[PDB]
């Protein structure tokens, strides 16, 4: 009468919904296969999800690298923080709010780039395998292989 | 119903012969999984800027222009980019080819419905596709040379990779 | 009329091929007791985090994000090492994607309710690689022989690490019988 | 030739001490009924019959290989870095250290992932009606009428043979510490 | 396993008993591996 | 600090009371040779008497004049930890208990003899139920709000007034 986990609430006694609606065969980028609305699927399918994406990995390159970049004598560029830009008209709050204050990469020593990761944020790759071999290694490098072999060896 | 270049496989069900370069070549099936047009669109995105980067890299090895031997001094190949990183000609190139990739999204979803042709964006200012026959030679030798330059690029950046030479150095130094 | 993994013993009821990795193994009788769906269910995401689990604990030794706290090549390591804020917030999305995901229906009394809902089946494909109907069986079996392996291989590696103190790579590199 | 009844098929038993069973069919080349252990009855015929002309084809490779590298004949500046020896497991481990086996190890990998998975996968799902070790490679144009056998049992003899002698010469060769001939 | 056996051990005083115990178990392990908590560390 | 009290880690008579516990641990260990197991016990006695009050000391914990910490429950989030997160753990697993149970008894209403299903589990549902229990303050306000948990003054039965 009632299987256990069965998961059907009128089996356990408990409320139920009634209304259970049928699964769509639709399918966005980003999202969810699902129930939605009329018009939903053609106005925010994956050709919208895609594009947004496309968009928002655009305007990054900028915001990444946000800063007031002034050229001097020697045509070299001096990058300093949004933070110290004053505005004359708002009384005693001299420094406002930025795009640094939304994206602030300085303040936890993230060094972004337009490509997410920097220079001084750089993937770190290390080779495991220590520069030794799978087997026949004579030094600091015993293997799993190694040690069978001296097992059998012995 | 057997692959022509692998004759001991059988055809793919989404190869069909259709577009240009296709000799019933899937034999791990990968466009049983990816749609066909999306592989085509990236096969031609991966042949186009392979194409570009072997003339690239041959031509770096032939000369530099006016003022980037002073910025590079004597870097060749992927040793320049950290270089033209910390300058701005690669955040530059990054930025204008990110802005071309947005239409080229936008491109490729409408290639994913089913109005467009994969890789196709209506490009020839000059007008070299008059016939239809031309047309499929034209087809036919970009997928080779994309291909044929994805390979070349591949051994040329591993060979610097191993002596740091340059595609045209390597060759006249052992 | 015997189990097929098990010729010894009676082929358990409830199970009859119809699913994906099928091959009569239940000596228990589990699904005698407790329902097919829910079981498989719990099988595909004990697997499919496994599977996440296996592939990070081979590739965090390999390769790391920048910075001190994610610079430890032993993923017992990893988990103190890494950022206590951060790992909340894994949690936290963890806990928000499984809510969002069994679309309100978490429980053994109300996930299934819907009658078009399959075990496994959240309507996950970003990439909608599942368009080809013949492919779909040997799709299902080899996620869920992945999910299998990927179970018992993470267990390992977890108790290997605990028992050598070393990454597992890095185990096999430098290997210390016990 | 494919002699059915003399070499191959139905009837023919090589070790009469165990009897033919009857799960052989006598389709495949090289079925001279033996099987004691039964294996035919349980196991699918296509994938050991691949797997038996796979290890043979390894196996008469090998023969050829450690045959010609132990009695000293050697490609043009390849005793240098590889040895100017004749052991062949001196030889393997000098090969792997240069890099050598490792180069073979990555096509042969490549070749066996790329078509020998599909090959087997498709022969076993019964998608193209493939035969073991079937991979269509005539260059030279030996077989074509003749293919029935006097081409595929000598090939499975071959292979076996080869697999025995093989494992022979290796097993002399770690008791003797001295390569063959 | 006999069913009537399974239906004697889902009653009432024998599952009881089990699970008061296995509460038990859980409260004097935690106490083993983690002993004189009288406060939440924070 | 709060109410007077100082800070376990510097109170004299915190000091006093590990110095007798050990003492007291340590006249014991003098009647017994070294490596005899009462002497291994002893001695571990004595390092989890030591970990206690160095763990006591540095937990921020508050001790009175008599030299036992002092727990703080007025609300203030210092001392949150002493009664405030205890308190939503143990609300956390009783209203699990309290859910579960009467998940169980509606099941049980459902059934052919009820009374049955009181004294003899369904095992596999009443796990069922007890797995349900973890979304407890959600679905017990989902259960209140849908009029599925209170029952109307009509319906109960009372005694006359
Ligand atoms: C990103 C690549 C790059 C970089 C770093 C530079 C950098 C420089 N160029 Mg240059 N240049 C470039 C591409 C580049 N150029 C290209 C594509 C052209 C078009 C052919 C030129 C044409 C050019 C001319 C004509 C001159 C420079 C000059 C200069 C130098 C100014 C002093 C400076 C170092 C000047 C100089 O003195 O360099 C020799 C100069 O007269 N450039
Ligand atoms: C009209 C659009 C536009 C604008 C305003 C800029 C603006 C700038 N670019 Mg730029 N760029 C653009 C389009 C544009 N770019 C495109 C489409 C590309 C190719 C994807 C690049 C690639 C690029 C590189 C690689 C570099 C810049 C750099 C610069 C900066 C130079 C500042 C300076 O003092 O140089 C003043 C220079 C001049 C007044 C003379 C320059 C004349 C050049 C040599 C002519 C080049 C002709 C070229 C071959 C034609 C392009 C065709 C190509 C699409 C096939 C400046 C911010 C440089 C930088 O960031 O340095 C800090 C840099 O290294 N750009
Ligand atoms: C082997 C080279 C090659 C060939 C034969 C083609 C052929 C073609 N391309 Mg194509 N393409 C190539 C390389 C090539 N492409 C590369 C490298 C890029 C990246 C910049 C593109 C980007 C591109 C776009 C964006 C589009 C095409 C289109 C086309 C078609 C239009 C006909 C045409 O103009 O072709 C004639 C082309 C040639 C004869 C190539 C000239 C080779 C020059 C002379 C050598 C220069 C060498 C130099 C050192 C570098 C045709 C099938 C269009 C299409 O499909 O729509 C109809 C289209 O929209 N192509
Ligand atoms: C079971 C999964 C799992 C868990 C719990 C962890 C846990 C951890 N990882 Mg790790 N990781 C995993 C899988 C996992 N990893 C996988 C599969 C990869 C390969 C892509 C990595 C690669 C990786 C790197 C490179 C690094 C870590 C690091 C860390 C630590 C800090 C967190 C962090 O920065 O994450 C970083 C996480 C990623 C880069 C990728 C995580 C992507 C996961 C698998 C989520 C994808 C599925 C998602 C839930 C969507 C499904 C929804 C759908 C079902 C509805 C932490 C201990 C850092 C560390 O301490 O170094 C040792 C670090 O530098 N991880
Ligand atoms: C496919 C197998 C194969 C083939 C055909 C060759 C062929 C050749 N090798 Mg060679 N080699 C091989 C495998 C092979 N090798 C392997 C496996 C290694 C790794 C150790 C080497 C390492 C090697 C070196 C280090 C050198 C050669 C050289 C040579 C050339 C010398 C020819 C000559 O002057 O006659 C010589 C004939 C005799 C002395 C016999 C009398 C010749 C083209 C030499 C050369 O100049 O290459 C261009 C050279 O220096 N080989
Ligand atoms: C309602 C009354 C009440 C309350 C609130 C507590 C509360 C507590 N008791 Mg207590 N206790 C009680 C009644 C009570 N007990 C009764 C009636 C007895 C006699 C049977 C005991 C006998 C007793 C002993 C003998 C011990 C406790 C311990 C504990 C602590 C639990 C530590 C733990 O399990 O970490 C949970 C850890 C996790 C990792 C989860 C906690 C402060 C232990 C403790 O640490 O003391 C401070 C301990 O050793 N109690
Ligand atoms: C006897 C009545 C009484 C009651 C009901 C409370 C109740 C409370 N006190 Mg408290 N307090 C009392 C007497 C009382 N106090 C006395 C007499 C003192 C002086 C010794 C204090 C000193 C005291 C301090 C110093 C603090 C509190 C705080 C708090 C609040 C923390 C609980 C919480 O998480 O809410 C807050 C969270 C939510 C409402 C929602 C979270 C989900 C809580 C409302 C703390 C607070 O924040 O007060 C506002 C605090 O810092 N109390
Ligand atoms: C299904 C379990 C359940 C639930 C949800 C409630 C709910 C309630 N009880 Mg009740 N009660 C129960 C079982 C339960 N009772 C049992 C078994 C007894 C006999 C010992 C009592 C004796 C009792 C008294 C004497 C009083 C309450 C009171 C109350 C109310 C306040 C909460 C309270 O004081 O809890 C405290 C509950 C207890 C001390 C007894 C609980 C005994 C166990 C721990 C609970 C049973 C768990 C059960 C085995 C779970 C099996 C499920 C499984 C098969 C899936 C509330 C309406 C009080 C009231 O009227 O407040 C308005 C009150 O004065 N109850
Ligand atoms: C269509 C479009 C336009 C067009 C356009 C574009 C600009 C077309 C121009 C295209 C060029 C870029 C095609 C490039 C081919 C590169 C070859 C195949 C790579 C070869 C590598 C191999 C041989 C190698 C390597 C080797 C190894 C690995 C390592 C080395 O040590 C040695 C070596 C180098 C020998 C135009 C303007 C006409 C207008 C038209 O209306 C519309
Ligand atoms: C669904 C699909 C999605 C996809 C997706 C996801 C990302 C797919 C990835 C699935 C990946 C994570 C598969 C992971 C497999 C790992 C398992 C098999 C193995 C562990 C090995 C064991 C045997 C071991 C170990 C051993 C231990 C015990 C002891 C050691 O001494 C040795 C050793 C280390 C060897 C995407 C996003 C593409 C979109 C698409 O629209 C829909």
């Amino acid at each position: 009468a009632a299987v256990g986990f069965s998961g059907v609430p009128s089996q356990f006694g408990r409320p139920e919904s009634g209304v259970y609606p049928a699964e769509p065969s639709e399918q966005t980028f980003l999202g969810m296969r699902g129930p939605r609305a009329p018009g939903h699927r053609e106005n925010f399918g994956g050709k919208h999800t895609a594009t947004m994406l496309a968009i928002a990995a655009l305007l990054w390159q900028p915001v990444s690298e946000a800063g007031m970049y002034r050229m001097q004598g020697d045509g070299s560029l001096t990058k300093t923080s949004f933070n110290e830009f004053e505005v004359p008209g708002f009384g005693n709050a001299k420094k406002v709010p930025t795009i640094e204050s939304l994206f602030p990469f300085s303040s936890k020593g993230f060094d972004a780039s337009p490509v997410l990761f920097g220079k001084n944020s750089m993937i770190v790759v290390e080779d495991p395998r220590d520069g030794c071999g799978a087997y026949a290694n004579s030094g600091s490098c015993h293997t799993f292989l190694d040690e069978i072999g001296d097992a059998l060896k012995a | 119903a057997m692959s022509d270049s692998v004759p001991f496989l059988k055809q793919p069900e989404a190869l069909d012969g259709s577009m240009a370069g296709d000799v019933g070549f899937d034999p791990l099936g990968f466009s049983s999984i990816g749609d066909i047009n999306f592989l085509r669109e990236a096969e031609l995105k991966h042949g186009r800027i392979a194409m570009l980067a072997a003339a690239g890299s041959i031509a770096q090895d032939i000369f530099t222009f006016p003022g980037v031997s002073k910025v590079v001094g004597t870097a060749k190949m992927t040793g320049v980019h950290d270089i033209l990183v910390k300058q701005g000609a690669m955040g530059q190139l990054l930025l204008w080819l990110s802005f071309l990739e947005v239409f080229g999204t936008i491109a490729l979803l409408e290639t994913l419905d089913g109005k467009r042709a994969p890789g196709d964006f209506k490009f020839d200012p000059l007008n070299f596709s008059k016939n239809p026959e031309t047309f499929k030679r034209y087809q036919l030798a970009e997928i080779k040379n994309g291909r044929l330059a994805m390979m070349g690029v591949g051994g040329m950046v591993h060979g610097y990779f191993i002596t740091g030479k340059g595609p045209l150095e390597l060759l006249g130094n052992f | 009329a015997k189990s097929k993994a098990v010729p010894f013993l009676s082929q358990p009821e409830a199970l009859d091929g119809s699913m994906a990795g099928d091959v009569g193994f239940d000596p228990f009788g589990f699904s005698s007791n407790f329902d097919l769906k829910w079981l498989r269910e719990a099988e595909l995401k004990h697997g499919r985090i496994c599977m996440l689990a296996a592939t990070g604990c081979l590739v965090q030794e390999v390769v790391h994000l920048p910075g001190e706290a994610f610079s430890q090549k032993m993923a017992l390591n990893a988990w103190a090492a890494a950022p206590r804020g951060g790992m909340i917030s894994i949690l936290v999305a963890i806990g928000l994607i499984e809510l969002i995901s069994n679309r309100f229906a978490l429980t053994a009394t109300d996930m299934f309710a819907n009658p078009n809902r399959v075990p496994g089946d959240l309507g996950f494909d970003p990439l909608s690689l599942g368009g080809n109907g013949a492919n779909r069986a040997r799709m299902e079996l080899a996620e869920i022989t992945h999910g299998r392996a990927a179970m018992m291989g993470f267990s390992g590696m977890v108790h290997q690490m605990l028992v050598s103190k070393q990454a597992p790579i890095e185990q096999l590199m430098h290997f210390k019988a016990v | 030739l494919y002699k059915d009844g003399k070499m191959q098929g139905k009837g023919v038993n090589i070790i009469p001490v165990f009897a033919r069973p009857d799960s052989l069919d006598g389709t495949i080349p090289g079925d001279q009924g033996f099987d004691p252990f039964g294996f035919s009855s349980w196991v699918n015929m296509k994938f050991v019959s691949e797997a038996e002309i796979k290890h043979g084809r390894l196996a008469m490779l090998a023969f050829a290989g450690i045959m010609v590298e132990s009695i000293g004949i050697s490609f043009p500046g390849a005793t240098s870095i590889l040895g100017d020896s004749k052991d062949i497991f001196e030889i393997h481990n000098k090969a792997v250290e240069s890099g050598a086996m490792g180069q073979i190890l990555l096509w042969v990998g490549f070749i066996e992932a790329c078509v020998g998975v599909p090959a087997m996968n498709e022969m076993l799902s019964g998608e193209t009606s493939r035969m073991p070790g079937d991979f269509g490679f005539d260059p030279l144009g030996l077989g074509k009428g003749d293919k029935l056998a006097r081409k595929q049992l000598v090939e499975v003899t071959n292979g076996r043979l080869a697999m025995l002698a093989v494992s022979g010469i290796v097993h002399h060769t770690i008791i003797t510490g001295k390569g063959p001939l | 396993m006999d069913s009537n056996f399974l239906k004697y051990l889902s009653t009432a005083p024998v599952l009881f008993t089990v699970w008061l115990s296995f509460t038990a178990s859980f409260i004097i392990e935690a106490n083993r591996f983690f002993p004189d908590m009288l406060y939440f560390p924070m | 600090d709060v109410a007077g009290l100082t800070p376990c880690g510097e109170s004299k008579e915190f000091a006093r009371r590990l110095d007798g516990s050990v003492k007291k641990l340590q006249t014991r260990l003098k009647k017994y040779e070294a490596g005899t197991p009462p002497a291994l016990a002893l001695q571990k006695q004595i390092d989890k008497t030591k970990n206690r009050f160095d763990r006591y000391g540095k937990a921020g914990l508050l001790c009175g004049t008599d030299g036992l910490p002092h727990l703080i429950a007025d609300g203030r989030w210092s001392h949150s930890g002493e009664f405030v997160i205890p308190g939503l753990f143990f609300l956390y697993v009783a209203g699990w208990i309290g859910w579960v149970g009467r998940s169980y008894v509606l099941f049980a209403r459902t059934a052919d003899k009820p009374t049955e299903k009181e004294i003899i589990i369904d095992v596999p549902v009443a796990l069922s139920f007890v797995s349900t229990g973890f979304i407890w303050p959600f679905s017990a306000f989902k259960e209140f709000t849908s009029g599925n948990l209170i029952v109307p003054a009509d319906e109960i039965t009372v005694s006359p007034r």
